[PDB]
């Protein structure tokens, strides 16, 4: 749209005599649209720009001093001699209407710095009592980035801000328990006085719920000096408002860790709380859920099924499906396995592209997380590298082998070389450095190498170096192991293949001439099994899982 | 031409990567590394052409892209394999695009010239130290390095690490670790396979030509003679494809 | 039809042919019942896809035909013929199989086993 | 204290019109620019008050060229954020004096940057009354 450089200049006029409202405030709505647009200042311009706008303020208009309050944030950190601006906005801030009063805290607040913090204090502590939510939330927010300067001046304001929090308007009472959660904090035990005299009531604010549920969350006995319970009279453990969110977050926290036990009219052990809310529109995806539950997420599992399950099957629209997979996946658990798994083959009928990837990865993933046998895993295994053929990747290689010589070995080499019979080249540098790994470690007397050796020979001359390098020294490593093995070393190593491209040959000149010249004491000790490059944990059931509903 | 050897090294020196012409020199790897060996297969094929593609893959590397520097290393380091002790003048050119770096292609094939090369030179601790403190990219930087980077002469070098340094970080590279170049820039090795191991055992004599990594080195693996593909890319990379 | 080892690999590359079976009476090597079956099929043993050794020796045949069916038809016959200590099954073979969507590679996963007629009236 | 991650108006590339990044998560244009396309590109051709997005839950709405949002958590769902969201739509309709399409918001650049002020600040929820807003602005 625009151009920073001239509207960063043409602001230099307001820094002389002329202060006209309406140009300058064009400009100063031209540099918004600059960052908005996106585009970046250009420093000494924006300097310039910044102390020509002071004078601007005073100039008492409504739409003027709106743009000087965005304006001077965005410009504040790259700008000098800022500090001319608090008095202005002091100015301002007293003047009565919101639309100075709490824009004006806001700005001024940010600009505000610890020696600057006194300043403010009489006006904030007008602003923060307001049950007109502008005023008090912006003040009550403004107070949140004020605690960094100084912490002090903030703290005194709790009274005030306390105030603010005995409004059942949404917006005061959740910056204000909020805010003062953050503020008044200097032991555990002042915050849970605060939180006890809010706790008793049944607020029609889902906010100040939420953000308190989390201060809540854990069990607090100590709520105004002492009390016999966790309890939490507002949404946490109690459904005193039903609300899908609200009564999602409450229910998981409460339901295996008490913010006080189940009541006839609010559940808060068992599984209910969550599913009376569960048959819903699109605002099911919270209610839906579980998490925790008791003892176990999978009888809480049964009730939201028909829901999870049939958004999973039928959807095929990106967005309320990954809600349904991720229903699924929260209903889920070591028993539901049977069931997730099902789902999970199903769902990639739905979006399948990267999706067909996790699912194939997740019910092998799920079968490793939730234990259905460890070789069921190695099979869901194999169907992900028949179905991908490449979206394995090598990290998978390393994850898949690591994982398989805890049982599976001679049957993964060998579902493997099955596996090779796919696509010479197109089913990637890594299938084959895994059939050619696992044939090099095992040494296979499970079924003939020489399958396993004419399907990776093939591979090799039309796959990238990386895998043909590897060959050659798996070769080698396969010598040591297996004597028998050598005369196939021979035919391939000599073949401008697996020895004399680039990276391949270097390799090769050295593992042939350690194999072929030299004793083998050092071949003999380079084979402990003939296993990979490192060994680290299961990587790929946690990254399945957030990967699947995205 | 002389077989087919003479007028393909010198069709090949128009074609293949340089600092003297932009329309010759490319920044897609594979075409400009495939082009480094065509010329390259020349000298590996008749030994007049060894004289020339060295001076000229010096030029290939004067480019100065990561990956430029990087294409060229590799090839000519297979060369120095069959080429035994000849081209000991090009490892102080080599060196030079070592620093900027993004790939692993340039730390592969620099760290082998470099270390081969080391009789010759004496500057290998300054050379090597900014890359193992630089990053790019590390898989099979480990594997090339392993092997390499001790190699010919046993004292012989120093700049504030000797070849003894070398063999140190030669050993940290492939699987061990120890403080020496500033530490190594990973340690764990390319593909499955190939592991730290065997070099480790070896270094018997350290980094001397003996029967150690530096033999190997100064050695090529099997036969390596023509254009029978054996350390050789069979006419003009070009014509090939067709 | 037929195929070289280029136009096999080309082939390869160009559609899967992870598809296999293993057929029974593929003892023998691809010149005796196999080639005969194979024939019949309008098929035919041509080049090798093998890296034979003391421990490698598999026999392998690089299949091809072209199908009046809308598709090719290619199969690898790997013979399985102990030449290690442990054999995959012994004597028999595994056919990895194709075609260009797969509807006559399957004829060629099971006309390489066995197949005669006789009447005499 | 915080709900909203931020706060984006698309065209209906995912382009930026709008956005106004209540997380500190985007500052530069290349990042607010990728971001945006990014949730552009998973919750449109597909209306819904939900998408999951990022780990986060998105809500968004769309008019005739534009697709708006609120990002907001997670833990949370759609109808809080979606009140984030109907302020949002609504709060610029009557501030502007013309529904929210890229022309309603290209007319009146600066009654829109002010009007998504007021309704975020710093990824609190500021306001989530449209009537408010809008008269808390001036054009």
């Amino acid at each position: 749209h625009l151009e920073k450089s001239a509207v960063l200049q043409e602001a230099r006029v307001f820094n002389e005599t002329p202060i006209n409202p309406r140009k300058c405030a064009h400009i100063l709505t031209k540099i918004l649209y600059l960052i908005n647009q996106g585009e970046h200042l250009g420093t000494t311009e924006a300097t310039e720009a910044f102390f020509a706008m002071t004078k601007l303020f005073q100039s008492n208009d409504p739409t003027l001093r709106r743009m000087c309050y965005l304006t001077i944030k965005e410009m504040s950190c790259i700008a000098e001699d800022v500090i001319i601006v608090t008095s202005s906005l002091t100015k301002d801030m007293t003047g009565k209407e919101d639309n100075y009063r709490g824009p004006a805290v806001r700005a001024l607040c940010q600009i505000t710095d610890s020696t600057m913090l006194q300043a403010v204090e009489r006006y904030m502590k007008q602003a923060i009592v307001d049950k007109v939510p502008s005023v008090s939330s912006s003040a009550l927010v403004s107070s949140l980035h004020l605690l960094k300067c100084s912490f002090d001046v903030v703290k005194r304001w709790v009274n005030e801000a306390q105030e603010a929090a005995s409004s059942d308007n949404i917006m005061v009472q959740y910056h204000a328990l909020g805010l003062l959660y953050h503020v008044r904090k200097n032991d555990r035990l002042a915050v849970s006085k605060m939180i006890s005299k809010f706790t008793r009531h049944g607020l029609k604010s889902p906010f100040a719920y939420c953000m308190m549920i989390r201060v809540a969350s854990k069990q607090l006995e100590e709520e105004d000096g002492s009390r016999d319970s966790p309890l939490f009279d507002f949404i946490e453990s109690c459904l005193r408002n039903k609300h899908e969110m609200v009564v999602y977050e409450a229910a998981s926290a409460i339901v295996n860790l008490p913010g006080c036990s189940a009541k006839e009219l609010a559940p808060a052990v068992s599984v209910l709380q969550l599913f009376c809310s569960s048959p819903k529109a699109a605002l099911r995806y919270a209610a839906v859920r579980t998490l925790n539950k008791v003892a176990m997420k999978h009888p809480s599992a049964v009730t939201a099924c028909n829901l999870d399950l049939e958004n999973l099957v039928t959807d095929s629209n990106r967005s309320i499906a990954t809600l349904a997979i991720t229903t699924l996946l929260k209903t889920g658990s070591e028993s539901s396995i049977d069931r997730l798994m099902k789902q999970i083959s199903s769902f990639m009928s739905e979006i399948s592209d990267e999706f067909k990837v996790v699912v194939v990865q997740a019910i092998s993933a799920l079968c490793q997380k939730y234990p259905r046998k460890h070789a069921v895993l190695m099979n869901f295994l194999f169907t992900m590298l028949r179905e991908e053929g490449g979206f394995e990747y090598k990290r998978a290689i390393v994850d898949c082998i690591i994982s398989i010589i805890e049982e599976n070995s001679e049957s993964k080499e060998t579902g493997l070389s099955h596996l090779c019979e796919f696509i010479e080249d197109c089913e990637f540098t890594v299938l084959a450095t895994r059939i050619l790994h696992l044939l090099g470690q095992e040494g296979p007397k499970t079924n003939n190498p020489s399958k396993y050796i004419r399907f990776i020979y093939n591979r090799v001359v039309l796959e990238h170096e990386e895998v043909r390098a590897g060959a050659v020294s798996a070769l080698a490593k396969f010598g040591a192991q297996n004597e028998e093995m050598l005369p196939s070393i021979l035919v391939l190593l000599k073949r401008c293949v697996m020895d004399d491209d680039n990276e391949v040959r270097d390799r090769a000149t050295f593992y042939l001439n350690v194999l072929e010249q030299k004793q083998k004491a050092l071949n003999a000790g380079y084979i402990l099994n003939g296993l990979t490059v490192s060994i680290p944990g299961l990587e790929k059931a946690l990254q399945q899982y957030t990967l699947e509903p995205s | 031409s002389s077989r087919n050897v003479e007028e393909l090294v010198i069709v090949l020196k128009k074609e293949v990567i340089k600092t003297n012409n932009v329309s010759e020199h490319e920044d897609t790897d594979k075409y400009r590394q495939l082009l480094v060996r065509t010329l390259h297969s020349c000298s590996v094929r008749f030994p007049d052409m060894a004289a020339n593609v060295i001076p000229v893959l010096m030029e290939f590397l004067s480019d100065s892209n990561e990956a430029a520097a990087a294409d060229v290393l590799e090839f000519v380091r297979e060369a120095i394999q069959r080429f035994d002790n000849l081209r000991m003048l090009i490892v102080e050119k080599m060196l030079e695009v070592f620093h900027a770096i993004k790939s692993v292609k340039i730390y592969r094939g620099a760290l082998w010239i470099l270390g081969e090369y080391c009789s010759t030179k004496e500057d290998i601790q300054s050379v090597m130290t900014e890359v193992r403190r630089s990053l790019g990219e590390i898989p099979i930087v480990e594997s090339e390095i392993k092997k390499e980077a001790g190699e010919l002469k046993p004292e012989e070098e120093i700049t504030v690490g000797p070849v003894q340094k070398l063999v140190t970080e030669m050993g940290t590279y492939a699987t061990q670790s120890a403080l020496s170049s500033s530490r190594p820039t990973k340690k764990e090795e390319d593909r499955p396979p190939l592991r730290g191991f065997l070099l480790d055992g070896d270094f018997f004599v350290a980094a001397s030509l003996a029967t150690t990594l530096t033999k190997i080195a100064l050695r090529y693996v099997a036969l390596v003679q023509e254009k029978k593909k054996q350390n050789s890319f069979v006419a003009e990379a070009m014509l090939l494809m067709a | 039809a037929t195929c070289t080892d280029a136009e096999f690999r080309q082939m390869w590359a160009e559609f899967e042919w992870e598809n296999k079976v293993t057929v029974n009476t593929n003892m023998t090597d691809l010149n005796d019942y196999l080639q005969h079956i194979l024939k019949s099929t309008n098929m035919k043993c041509l080049t090798p896809e093998k890296a034979l050794s003391g421990y490698c020796g598999f026999m392998a045949a690089n299949l091809y035909a072209r199908s009046i069916f809308g598709e090719d038809a290619l199969a690898n016959v790997s013979i399985e013929k102990p030449v290690h200590q442990g054999p995959d099954a012994a004597v028999t073979g595994h056919i990895r199989i194709r075609a260009k969507s797969q509807g006559m590679a399957l004829s060629l996963g099971d006309k390489i086993n066995l197949s005669q007629k006789k009447t005499s009236l | 204290l915080y709900t909203v991650k931020a706060i984006l108006i698309l065209d209906n590339d995912g382009d930026r019109l709008f956005a106004k990044y209540y997380d500190d998560t985007y500052p530069s244009v290349k990042e607010q620019k990728a971001f945006e396309k990014n949730i552009f590109n998973k919750t449109h051709r597909t209306d819904s008050e939900i998408a999951l997005l990022e780990g986060l839950t998105v809500v968004y709405k769309s008019s005739i060229d534009l697709y708006f949002y609120v990002i907001g958590s997670s833990y949370e769902n759609e109808l809080m954020l979606m009140a984030v969201l109907n302020c949002l739509f609504d709060s610029l309709s009557q501030m502007l004096r013309k529904n929210v399409e890229k022309r309603a918001l290209l007319e009146n650049m600066e009654g829109l940057f002010l009007a998504v002020d007021e309704i975020v600040d710093g990824g609190v929820i500021l306001e989530s009354d449209p009537q408010q807003v809008v008269h808390r602005v001036a054009l």
